[PDB]
């Protein structure tokens, strides 16, 4: 019975486990958003850049 | 013949001695069956717990 209490604990710890990296699975994947957002504002300013008549 | 219906029943309390002696003889050996036989069962339970413990694994 104590093993096999092991044996649950071993189960929550893997279920600890799975939560834990998929916590930061979403995490990372925020992560991918907001540098999305910062390249793209990259993009955006060198189309600013290109117009002389404000980039002067 | 008093003398020998004495020695007769000498006879008789003799073999009560025996028969009782003897019991306590067979109580002493079936306590040390009684030993062995729980050591078989007590493998043949954690026989049963450990396939019980495999299935739940």
């Amino acid at each position: 019975e104590k093993k096999e209490k092991q044996i649950e604990q071993q189960k929550k710890i893997q279920m600890s486990n799975l939560m834990n990296q998929a916590r930061l699975k979403v995490l990372r994947a925020r992560d991918d958003l907001i540098t999305d957002l910062l390249n793209e504002a990259k993009q955006r300013l060198s189309k600013v850049v290109k117009d002389t008549t404000r980039y002067q | 013949s008093q003398s020998q219906g004495i020695q007769q029943l000498l006879q008789a309390e003799k073999r009560a001695a025996e028969k009782v002696a003897d019991a306590r003889k067979r109580k002493a050996r079936r306590l040390k069956q009684a030993k062995e036989e729980a050591q078989m069962e007590v493998e043949q339970y954690r026989r049963e717990r450990e396939q019980e413990f495999q299935s739940k694994q």
